[PDB]
RNA sequence: GUCUACGGCCAUACCACCCUGAACGCGCCCGAUCUCGUCUGAUCUCGGAAGCUAAGCAGGGUCGGGCCUGGUUAGUACUUGGAUGGGAGACCGCCUGGGAAUACCGGGUGCUGUAGGCUU
RNA sequence: AGCGUUCAUAGCGACGUCGCUUUUUGAUCCUUCGAUGUCGGCUCUUCCUAUCAUUGUGAAGCAGAAUUCACCAAGCGUUG
RNA sequence: AAACCUCCCGUGGAGCAGAAGGGCAAAAGCUCGCUUGAUCUUGAUUUUCAGUACGAAUACAGACCGUGAAAGCGGGGCCU
RNA sequence: AUUAGAGGUCUUGGGGCCGAAACGAUCUCAACCUAUUCUCAAACUUUAAAUGGGUAAGAAGCCCGGCUCGCUGGUGUGGAGCCGGGCGUGGAAUGCGAGUGCCUAGUGGGCCACUUUUGGUAAGCAGAACUGGCGCUGCGGGAUGAACCGAACGCCGGGUUAAGGCGCCCGAUGCCGACGCUCAUCAGACCCCAGAAAAGGUGUUGGUUGAUAUAGACAGCAGGAUGGUGGCCAUGGAAGUCGGAAUCCGCUAAGGAGUGUGUAACAACUCACCUGCCGAAUCAACUAGCCCUGAAAAUGGAUGGCGCUGGAGCGUCGGGCCCAUACCCGGCCGUCGCUGGCAGUCGGCAGAGCGAGAAAGAGAGGGACGCUACGCCGCGACGAGUAGGAGGGC
């Protein structure tokens, strides 16, 4: 049976990508993380304190915590049939702030922009997304050339 | 008198009976593993929370009046449509009572 | 692809999706040969995919309709040159028939061709027809009916309805 | 040349049976009500139904369904789900008590709102308990294999028709 | 246009060689009394301003290497799902979707924030 | 490839490679531990052919004789 | 051929107690200086996990200190 | 890890070679270096999928205003916590009532298959991953069968199908079925599956490629087959006929200073080559279908059997037809759901109603049955089951 180590198989999860090895681009630490915000891990291998566990590698959780060097993180882990959200301890290095959320921020903004706007106009404007219909009717214009045609070319051993 | 050694062949299945359900989702989270210092000015803030009452009353008093005044200082054919009002119960007992003068 | 029943040809036209990079990309063409044109439509984008670098996904079809024969009351002589696989190695062949369409030409291929090779309809990849002219066939067995005079008996008549009178009296004739 | 609208209205029948079959699939088939063989729904079509149908290819055949069909379909095979209960469809007001809200107050309205995929499609297509055709009568190709190939599972683009008026 | 101080991204910025650099600046450079440190004022520290762009640095150049970004390779390799498909097998074809990587051939060769200069 | 004076294949046949058989031994542990009597010989019947002899034939580096290789073939023999 | 001195090239091809993997270049290596955070004390959390212990570990908080001009760093060993 | 040649320099070395000797030269042979080149990696990797794993898609959200703090500090700074107010198009699709707590049995020997996969020559072997099965489960089909294919089961009538089939056993082709392929003195005959390979065929059927051919093919049957010359170096002697340097033209439709068999050389002949007829594909090398060889076991023997060869075989395909406990319609039983309906049997003290798409008032100034309400009634949906659990037993 395998080992229960703590970092077993991460031989490639914990390295750094090729030519990107050396001092930490300092832009990850001055990265503010207020509480609520929504963060996914992803294990340094550069700065061993505080690595998370990697059951954590590519997880997404929100801060709860802040302390000087570190935040708590609420990660939701599958255990055999029940998912657990548990706390996590993990240094800023091995932090990135989540941009699966923004992209809803966004949406919010005109959303509100075009339901205060539009408003007085009157302009009943669509704000739900939706699907990507079937496309419409059109015309396809084959002014002087006509298609050209196309049939399977003959074999021949490449080998 | 060996055996089968491990094995997790019916395990998913078992697990999505009763469902994997994701745990309770609750607003007011406990706080619990919160930071002591931060934690304990947190609750010094409660402490003193009633000392600024009658301040926030004072100006929630004129910020309800403040609104007052502002609100106050500014106070797919016509035939199928036809016989939908003809035909509502309510707003069109008055428009199918020709019709009760129509087979006299 | 199934060779069910009698093949028909359908002339499909296709394309790219419109990108703002190319506006109008260029029209595709093929002959397709086919039982009905639901399996000409796929079957289409099984030769574009292998021709171009286009998917169902990324293309459409601008007209699918189904090509007649010009002349149903014609004996005609056709060549087809197909690309079957055998249980080992690809071949290109070259096959004459003769008949009154290039459609019913077509599936006395897939017949031929499943009967002599057991090549199933699948691994075939007809790839061009044309109707020849008698003096340019070259396959015997098509040009013995090259003859303004020809004639020949039916030697053999073999009974057919021999269950009717399933229990009869007189023993059969084959002489007529 | 001129392309017309790709459609927008499906209809699917779940033509293989409730024995093995994969958890995905079997998720899959049940949000589109097809529980029992030969159930049949219509399927408004967009980039997300259209992939959910690619998982189940091999357990359904669909189309497009013809304006005749979708009339046999609702007259003859036509049930509403009235306060959970499979109740059919024997007049109007059956229909006005539960769609009334979306100006659907006949038979010809829930018609035109399901064949011209309509704002209201949803909530009356919802209304509509699953079909519960027949068998087909004159057999089947094969069940187990693709349309195109020969089968009978997969889009049958128009030829969804024919098997209606032998499933109907 | 450009530089200095501190930077962010961390080669489109590196490496080799060649050319040119107004003004300010950065440097080289001149010294060892004091501060400080060495086997040695070379480095380090300190005090200077005679000389010089030679070097660093900046800019540009090379059918440059590298790097970056495309094309090609290629709907190829591989692959999700499917069949009472083929084959003695090894394996292969098709259906339904997804879809690479070299060689080979192009283009590109640092952007930029704060503060302060110079070209008045 | 060679051996066979000469001559690859009369008879052989290296380096390789494809199989068959279950009269060898293994591998496995499916059946039997509220028991299937576990070595040989003796006795006796039957079957198999991968044929030693005998019948009928082909081939030899078969003159004869003797002996080799192969074919149809298990009828009948195969001992003290 | 290898003693020591000097210059040049040198992205780590060395070293970091040990197995291997990861990590590291004005350092995590080497050489010096000063030192004892390998100390005292609550809880929280991670790992194995039943989500129990032990072990090990991560973030804090309260002390007492070390070091450095200082920011800081340190409650054992770069991590497993 | 690894194959091969190239171009380099003494960067060094190995026997030397003219050097006494000398990076001076000399051929070298090696390593060495620079460009290439063949072949790989579960414990290598710059690149790098498919499938997959998180998270988000609002009211617990956004947006203003004000207080609290001993925390944090150039700075009502930063953060957190509190109040108060305003915003609802409920902010992707589809589906679906959810949440939650007690008590708790049995089980803790598993097995099989697609795909992935480890050990092993392999195994109906040993060990894993994913899903589905069997176990706990009948039914139609595969002759037979724990697991394959179809499909899951209350008791029945009608209809129709699935997977399979349709000579007879045996329901259905007793179709004017379609096109071919194949002869087996071992034919062949349907997932799992129950038996064969390399190699080979002038068996037959197609294809591919390359050559000759109406200035006439290939077989067959016949005739010319020489002139310079009996060639130059050659041998006692070889004249095209033993060996090797050489190897042209006239006459011509053609004949080489020569392909085998023999003499000391000769004579002769054939051959390459050319005309006459026959009059059209001949020749070669491959390739793939069916068949055949390869192909040997013990009781007598098995495409399930009989048998089948204008198939009842093989390939490609049509219509039609046959039937499962599956699907559809109908009947009945039960369970579950609607936490459904019914006290309104409101009678000369009478007035016979609440099925109606649309928040709410038929508002005042002599007459069957029924309702053990623990009863009666109406709609829907549903029904497998071992171990085990529970309920109801007129």
């Amino acid at each position: 049976t395998n080992t229960k180590g703590k970092r077993r198989g991460t031989r490639y999860m914990f390295s750094r990508p090729f030519r990107k090895h050396g001092v930490v681009p300092l832009a990850t630490y001055m990265r503010i993380y207020k509480k609520g915000d929504i963060v996914d891990i992803k294990g340094m291998g550069t700065v061993q304190k505080g690595m998370p566990h990697k059951c954590y590698h590519g997880k997404t959780g929100r801060v709860y915590n802040v302390t000087q060097h570190a935040v708590g993180i609420v990660v939701n882990k599958q255990v055999k049939g029940k998912i657990l959200a548990k706390r996590i301890n993990v240094r800023i290095e091995h932090i990135k702030h989540s941009k699966s959320r923004d992209s809803f921020l966004k949406r919010v903004k005109e959303n509100d922009q075009k339901k205060k706007e539009a408003k007085e106009k009157g302009t009943w404007v669509q704000l739900k997304r939706q699907p990507a219909p079937p496309r419409e009717a059109h015309f396809v214009r084959t002014n002087g050339k006509e298609p050209e045609l196309l049939e399977p070319i003959p074999y021949e051993f490449m080998a | 008198a060996k055996s089968k050694n491990h094995t997790t062949h019916n395990q998913s299945r078992k697990w999505h009976r009763n469902g994997i359900k994701k745990p309770r989702s609750q607003r007011y989270e406990s706080l619990k593993g919160v930071d002591p210092k931060f934690l304990r000015n947190m609750r010094f803030a409660k402490k003193h929370n009633k000392k600024g009452l009658k301040k926030m009353q004072a100006n929630n008093a004129k910020a309800m009046a403040a609104r007052a005044e502002a609100i106050k200082a500014l106070v797919v054919s016509r035939k199928l449509h036809r016989l939908a009002y003809i035909a509502h119960p309510k707003l069109g007992r008055r428009a199918r009572a020709r019709i009760a003068r129509g087979l006299r | 692809m199934k060779a069910s029943g009698t093949l028909r040809e359908y002339k499909v036209v296709g394309r790219c999706l419109p990108t703002p990079k190319c506006r109008t990309p260029p029209l595709y063409r093929m002959r397709i040969f086919a039982p009905n044109h639901v399996v000409a439509k796929s079957r289409f984008w099984y030769f574009v995919s292998q021709l171009k670098k286009m998917k169902k996904s990324s293309g459409e079809i601008v007209y699918c309709g189904q090509v007649f024969e010009k002349s149903p009351l014609r004996v005609k002589n056709f060549g087809i040159w197909l690309r079957y696989d055998s249980r080992s190695g690809t071949h290109n062949m070259y096959r004459e028939y003769r008949d009154l369409t290039t459609a019913g030409a077509v599936t006395q291929c897939y017949r031929d061709m499943g009967a002599r090779h057991r090549a199933r309809a699948h691994s075939i990849q007809i790839m061009k027809v044309e109707e020849i002219a008698a003096s340019k066939c070259r396959r015997p067995a098509v040009k013995q009916f090259h003859d303004s005079k020809i004639k020949f008996p039916l030697p053999h008549r073999v009974l057919r309805r021999q269950h009717k009178p399933r229990f009869t009296t007189k023993r059969p004739n084959t002489f007529f | 040349f001129y392309v017309p609208a790709e459609p927008k209205l499906a209809f699917v029948i779940r033509i293989r049976g409730i024995n093995g079959v994969s958890p995905k699939v079997r998720k899959v088939l049940q949000l589109l009500r097809l529980r029992q063989i030969f159930n049949g729904t219509f399927v408004k079509l967009n980039k997300a139904s259209i992939n959910m149908l690619r998982i189940v290819e091999p357990y359904i055949a669909w189309g497009y369904p013809n304006l005749k069909s979708v009339n046999e379909l609702i007259y003859k095979r036509g049930y509403g789900k009235i306060n959970k209960k499979r109740i059919a469809l024997t007049d109007n007001t059956l229909i006005a008590r539960s769609l009334g809200k979306y100006n659907i107050i006949c038979m010809e309205d829930l018609i035109h709102e399901i064949y011209t995929v309509g704002k209201h499609f949803k909530e009356a297509n919802n209304f509509l308990w699953p079909f519960k055709l027949s068998s087909p009568r004159g057999g089947m190709k094969k069940k187990t294999t693709h349309f195109v190939e020969g089968g009978d599972a997969g889009n049958r683009e128009d030829q969804i028709n024919r098997l209606i008026r032998r499933m109907n």
